[PDB]
């Protein structure tokens, strides 16, 4: 009982016992979309979202996540374990102030130092895969959120420092906000 | 704690008390710089305490909140509110509902102006997990932001796990487990941690007082070691224990005691999940270990 | 030290050497604090996470004075041929021990200074033992 | 003068 409204804006009926899902995509007058936590094992559409302004689908069992190039824009795009390899849609939707890789398998951030829009540039658990996204994200100053984070290349104390020093336009770094 | 800190805890005990003896899910919320000083100073007291703290006696005991406001400030009105009496709780003190951030803000608050005061602990329903426990992580993550969240995880990480009253009754979750040795390893084991599947603190958040077993076994929880009567008689016998607390369960009479009053099963959760009408305790310990059984409503 | 120097040491990454004194900007002045001691090996990175053991053992100037007054070629000059005998003697010894061995002999361990003492020649074995590392 | 047995400046 999820097909479609016609005055709708929230919508949360995630967390069931079963994974059905039905007419996930139907309707096109939404503006912030939360589609994390999905019980399925892929996400049902996510290319018909053209107009939303939000996009949550953190915590999501949906391993397959496709159509995130399809939308026009999106302020918000939250893709924390989506299953996705790559994130879709930085070209596309270049004007989101938040980013989220959570542990993205991509080695550098998909066009980072020409993002000067995102303020939350978080990836989370990083092993880390490469350094070229750090030097991206270092490249631009209108970033306020980077997590790298918890990669190897922590456990020296002084690396610590030496990324703090690097990087002063962030305003918070990871969990503990850089002093800037 | 701090100016603004203690200001806050102030603000926050008044509208417990204002939100006391009515319907439960307070939230008790802060501002953004003066919430994340707070959580640092409570993530900082929390981890200087050692894993196995001592309850000051007297105290009142409570069961298992299940994450409830109305529960938790029915408690601090009848066994005495933060800091004139000192409260340690079983476990199972977070769950499904929007009033054990209250409840959680409560004791930190009581904590920071008096640690002698305030005490929790966590079961299978309080985990730091959402695969455990959901009625903290999906509850931050539907309110608040993810920043905010992992604040509040570390600073859970970041909290003592046992605690124990004049060397008598030991305030555990759960039952026994056989992984646990002794205290050395406890003590050691610092900030921070969490409550597991199977071992030692997973079978005293998880599991439950076992009878059926001697040594171990299978829980509730379907991973934890529920030690039997036999493993908990053993632990006893060579750490000259006692009494063990037992929470996490819903209990139609609130306060069990359980081997030969050496398990006092004190439940506070009333009407858990609504079907199941478990009544509500605590366990009232006086000052010379004289645990009894201060049982509430369902 | 503790109201002063607080982000000086905490998650400040500080490998500092065990038995350093650096003079910290605090309540308008500039405390120095020697590092007395360290549980880990002398540079042992100073975190928040490291607990710097403190008491109250101000530290006078004289042990300042006495470490200043160290023994190098202050008033010896053109003794080079005797200085590189000493310095084979113990440093070639030392830090070169294996080429001793493939040499197949051991150095003069009774090595004799003559000449007027105390015109540098005490001076010499002050300079002898400041650069030497062994007992 | 003592190692571990004052109770440090806590950050």
């Amino acid at each position: 009982n999820l097909s479609n409204l016609h005055q709708l804006q929230m919508l949360e009926l995630g967390s069931n016992r079963i994974r059905a899902i039905e007419n996930i995509d139907t309707l096109t007058n939404l503006e912030s979309l939360f589609l994390g936590k999905n019980k399925i094992t892929k996400l049902q559409n996510l290319d018909a979202l053209t107009n939303l302004t939000v996009l949550s689908m953190q915590s999501n069992r949906l391993t397959k996540i496709e159509g995130l190039q399809n939308l026009v824009n999106l302020r918000e795009l939250y893709l924390s374990h989506n299953g996705i390899e790559v994130i879709e849609g930085l070209e596309n939707n270049n004007k989101l102030t938040m980013l989220d890789i959570a542990s993205n398998r991509i080695k550098k951030i998909e066009n980072i130092s020409h993002l000067t829009e995102l303020q939350e540039f978080w990836m989370n658990d990083n092993l880390l895969e490469s350094w070229s996204d750090l030097d991206e994200l270092k490249g631009a100053r209108s970033l306020e959120t980077v997590y790298l984070e918890r990669n190897p290349l922590q456990k020296d104390p002084q690396y610590r420092r030496k990324v703090m020093l690097a990087l002063p336009s962030v305003r918070q770094i990871d969990a503990t906000f850089v002093r800037f | 704690m701090a100016d603004l800190d203690k200001l806050n805890i102030d603000s926050i005990i008044q509208r417990l008390l204002e939100v006391r003896g009515s319907k439960p899910g307070k939230n008790v919320q802060l501002q953004e710089n003066e919430i994340r000083g707070l959580c640092l100073k409570s993530r900082e007291i929390f981890l200087s305490q050692p894993i196995l703290l001592e309850l000051e006696a007297p105290l009142k005991i409570c069961g298992d909140i299940h994450g409830q406001y109305y529960d938790l400030l029915r408690l601090f009105e009848y066994g005495g509110f933060p800091p004139e009496s000192n409260y340690l709780f079983l476990g199972d003190y977070v769950d499904r509902g929007k009033q054990s951030l209250e409840t959680i803000c409560l004791l930190l608050a009581y904590k920071i102006k008096y640690p002698e005061n305030f005490f929790l602990l966590r079961g299978n329903h309080e985990c730091a997990s959402i695969n455990r426990i959901y009625g903290f992580y999906d509850e931050c993550k539907r309110r608040y932001n993810i920043k905010l969240w992992k604040t509040f995880t570390d600073c859970f990480n970041c909290l003592p796990i046992a605690a124990i009253v004049d060397e008598k009754i030991f305030c555990c979750h759960g039952g026994l487990s056989p992984d646990l040795q002794s205290m050395e390893q406890i003590r050691r084991i610092m900030r921070p941690t969490d409550v597991p599947d199977q071992g030692l603190l997973c079978d005293l958040l998880w599991s439950d007082p076992d009878k059926d077993v001697l040594g171990w076994g299978e829980n509730d929880r379907g991973v934890s070691f529920t030690f039997g009567a036999e493993v908990v008689a053993k632990f006893l016998h060579k750490h000259d224990l006692d009494l063990i607390c037992r929470a996490h369960q819903v209990v139609e009479d609130g306060y069990e005691f359980f081997a030969k009053r050496q398990l006092v099963t004190l439940f506070s959760a009333p009407n858990y999940c609504g079907e199941f009408d478990n009544a509500g305790a605590m366990m009232s310990v006086d000052e010379t270990l004289m645990c009894s059984f201060q049982i509430l409503k369902p | 030290f503790e109201v002063y120097l607080k982000p000086y040491f905490l998650e400040a990454y500080r490998p500092i050497r065990k038995g350093d004194i650096f003079l910290v900007r605090g309540g308008m002045r500039a405390v120095e604090f020697k590092v007395v001691e360290t549980d880990p090996s002398p540079y042992c990175i100073v975190a928040p996470d490291t607990v710097i053991h403190c008491e109250g053992e101000p530290i006078k100037r004289e042990d300042e004075e006495e470490s200043l007054n160290e023994v190098g070629y202050d008033d010896i000059g053109g003794c080079r041929k005797q200085l590189a005998q000493i310095k084979e003697m113990v440093e070639l010894p030392l830090r070169h021990p294996a080429l001793f061995k493939a040499i197949g002999v051991k150095p003069p361990r009774g090595i004799l200074l003559y000449g007027p003492p105390g015109t540098g020649k005490t001076l010499i074995a002050r300079a002898v033992a400041n650069e030497t590392g062994a007992f | 003068f003592s190692g571990e047995g004052q109770k440090l400046g806590s950050l």
